């Protein structure tokens, strides 16, 4: 039998999925998502890292002319100084007193800690969804993976799932993304090769071990000074370093909906988004015949308690008429309610207790028990605790039922008044008439 | 590494109020779980007390290394919500005030339309029937309509 | 604890004396047996239990 | 949960405070003054014998 | 309350009495390890002066 609903992406709901094929007892499939995870697609643009600035010693040649070719290596930059006198510590390093030439070599590769320490940058777009259902109905109690997507199907005790695609194409992760150990930001980091000194990205490669490197450190090596041995170079410092000093509040403590974003297969996780649809094609070996399942008469059920807290604080109490003991599908048509309990157990005595949550002032809804409807119409009053540390377990539907005590007011003051003013147009209208002839 | 000590928190009306106690600075980062973020983050290096807002979606708390807490926020309010249009006006007005004072409003301006249009109506039946006893000469103004209707009180 | 529902309320005697003068029997229908709290809102009468 | 009445000041009585917390079952506590002292405070400004 | 003004509470300088919540929450000791964590919001006399 192929049946079709949406359930509540939030995780730990519990929702009750009601399945009413004609000739059997209604079943109900009470499912909720343990876990879901949202895992974007990767590009991996460009890695940064803490860089070594490599200079070697120093060529001061006794009394000849050099001159250094530039070859590419990462921003490399040597010069020829002329009229060094180096000294080292026993003396004077050439006796040629005025000729000696410096020759002061510069350039930055990735760090040693490169492979382990590196911010990573990425292009994310679509996400493919993953979550974590489980499932619950009759004897059957499992949890599964699946991919959320109309593609994947997962077969749960003979019954057969498709989750459909979310309703909100919504995604934590913006186009352009770096990915540090554990957190994950969104930034537009410069693209390859147009990486600004000092800020994110002075210093660019591709993968974690390929060869090439682009890097403007500004490496403007000076002029040595007089009677000393030494390469004098200043460089902006390491643009990865400034990175992490001012990151920025990170997405960790940014993410809307209240998804954590984990980091190494980089992901989101129970974002509270949207709608998930789902499919279920289940087997007529899962259902209760109609000739062996309880028959239930003159259903009648009134509410015993109406407290809307986000727990489970409603309680009403069903009277009825029954022909066998046995247990039977329980479950409220609208979603101003929701049961905690999915499968009831009903004895000979016409009275069988069930825990509703709502959060509507006059929750009125037909509740179904084995095949039989009855209409519950309670009047809650607020709680008076303020803060809980639990997640609301009702759809959050508010609007009042007609024959509620607040919207009944209003409605005898608007028939009231309408009346008068109806009236009002029968006079006039009578009087016009009158006098029209 | 520490777990700093877990705060003592203060329920209040859609507001928390910690008081947060390090013995060396610390993290104290909160997000309410909703569309709109309204994030902060904040080192915390002395005994400071601070009110967080905790709206009806949910709010989560990390403080130092603990594992993050989250708070979520009842449907509390103040006022009956089932005796007199008053306590429930209170009732709605704590729950989702700045749109049911929208809807009082509204509603109150939808009835005084009607009753200012039902009124004039009934004056305006007074004029089309009097009207054609005031242009006559003869003020007879039967007292069935003179009781019905206010009448003019003509004056022989 | 438990669920009370149709509580229909008859006062068998009524002696307004010093002492517990009073006996009201309640009728309902319960779902378990247990205890629970008895009150009356108003300080015309005072409950023994 | 706060709650706020006031009670007879008469020893004795058996009063009965209904607390009502929605989402708990009602529970009525019941408190009675057994003696009640008020102690002035004094000066002793002097003693003849 | 814990952590403000009055932590501890005491009639006199010698008395016996004492009334204190200062939110001693003893935890799971670690694996491989005596010791007896506690986690407790520091005196409030402190945080008063
Ligand atoms: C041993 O020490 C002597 C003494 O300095 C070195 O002789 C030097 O040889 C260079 C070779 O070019 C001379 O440099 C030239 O000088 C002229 C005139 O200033 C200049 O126009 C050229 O462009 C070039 O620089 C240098 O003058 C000369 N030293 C003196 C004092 O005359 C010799 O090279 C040293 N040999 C070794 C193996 O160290
Ligand atoms: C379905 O089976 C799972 C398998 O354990 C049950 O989940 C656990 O139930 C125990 C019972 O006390 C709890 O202590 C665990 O915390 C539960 N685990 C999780 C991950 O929630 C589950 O309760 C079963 N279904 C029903 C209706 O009992």
């Amino acid at each position: 039998y192929e049946h079709s609903t949406v359930m509540p992406n939030v995780v730990g709901f519990p929702y009750k999925a009601h399945i009413e094929r004609p000739g059997y007892s209604p079943l109900t499939l009470q499912m909720q998502v343990v876990e879901t995870s949202l895992e974007p697609t990767l590009n991996l643009e460009y890695i940064t890292c803490e860089y070594k600035t490599v200079v070697p010693s120093p060529y001061v040649k006794c009394c000849g002319a050099s001159e250094c070719s530039t070859k590419e290596k990462p921003d490399y930059q040597c010069k020829v100084y002329t009229g060094v006198y180096p000294f080292m510590w026993g003396g004077a390093y050439c006796f040629c007193d005025s000729e000696n030439t410096q020759l002061s070599e510069a350039y930055v590769d990735r760090s040693d800690v490169c492979r382990h320490d590196h911010a990573s940058a990425y292009k994310a777009h679509t996400a493919s969804l993953k979550a974590k259902v489980r499932v619950m109905y009759g004897n059957v109690n499992q949890t599964v993976d699946v991919y959320v997507n109309g593609d994947h199907a997962v077969t749960i005790g003979g019954t057969q799932f498709i989750f459909g695609p979310l309703s909100s194409a919504w995604t934590p992760f913006d186009n352009k993304i770096v990915v540090y150990k554990d957190e994950v930001f969104n930034q537009d980091f410069p693209p390859y090769g147009s990486g600004q000194p000092g800020r994110f990205g002075d210093i660019q490669s591709r993968t974690v071990e390929s060869n090439d490197l682009y890097a403007n450190t500004a490496l403007k090596l000076a002029r040595p000074s007089p009677g000393m041995v030494h390469v004098p170079y200043t460089q902006t410092p390491s643009g990865f370093k400034y990175w992490l000093k001012e990151k920025g509040t990170a997405l960790n403590t940014k993410a809307p909906f209240g998804c954590q974003i984990k980091t190494n297969p980089v992901r989101a996780m129970n974002c509270a988004v949207g709608n998930i649809p789902v499919s279920m094609n289940l087997p007529d070996s899962a259902f209760t015949r109609i000739v062996e399942a309880p028959t239930i008469i003159d259903l009648t059920c009134t509410v015993a308690t109406c407290t809307h807290s986000s727990d489970f604080g409603g309680v009403l109490t069903l009277t009825y008429k029954t022909d066998k003991n046995g247990d039977c599908s329980v479950h409220s048509h609208s979603n101003v309610a929701t049961l905690q309990e999915a499968t009831a157990k009903v004895k000979t005595a016409g009275k069988v207790t069930l825990h509703f949550s709502t959060a509507s002032a006059s929750p009125s809804f037909v509740v179904s028990l084995c095949s039989a409807r009855a209409t519950c119409s309670a009047s809650c009053e607020p709680p008076k605790d303020h803060i809980v540390p639990y997640a609301a377990s009702h759809s959050n539907v508010v609007f009042p039922d007609m024959s509620g005590t607040a919207l009944s007011w209003v409605q005898k003051i608007s028939g009231g008044l309408g009346a008068f003013a109806i009236g009002a147009i029968l006079v006039l209208v009578v009087v016009t008439c009158i006098g029209l002839r | 590494v520490p777990m700093a000590r877990e705060p003592t928190v203060i329920h209040g009306k859609r507001e928390v109020t910690l008081h947060l106690h390090p013995d060396h600075p610390t993290l104290f980062s909160y997000r309410t779980l909703g569309e709109d973020p309204q994030y902060h983050e904040e080192w915390v290096t002395a005994a400071v007390e601070r009110t967080i807002p905790v709206p009806v979606d949910g709010m989560e708390y990390h403080w130092g290394n603990n594992d993050p807490v989250r708070l979520w926020s009842q449907l509390t309010t103040e006022g009956k919500p089932h005796g007199w249009p008053h306590q429930i006006v209170q009732y709605y007005y704590g729950l989702y005030p700045a749109a049911t004072v929208s809807a009082v409003v509204g509603m109150s301006l939808l009835a005084l339309i009607s009753i200012f249009a039902s009124c004039y109506m009934l004056v305006a039946a007074r004029s089309k029937c009097l009207t054609p006893y005031a242009l006559t000469p003869g003020a007879a103004v039967p007292w069935t309509l003179g009781i019905l209707c206010c009448a003019p009180r003509a004056h022989a």
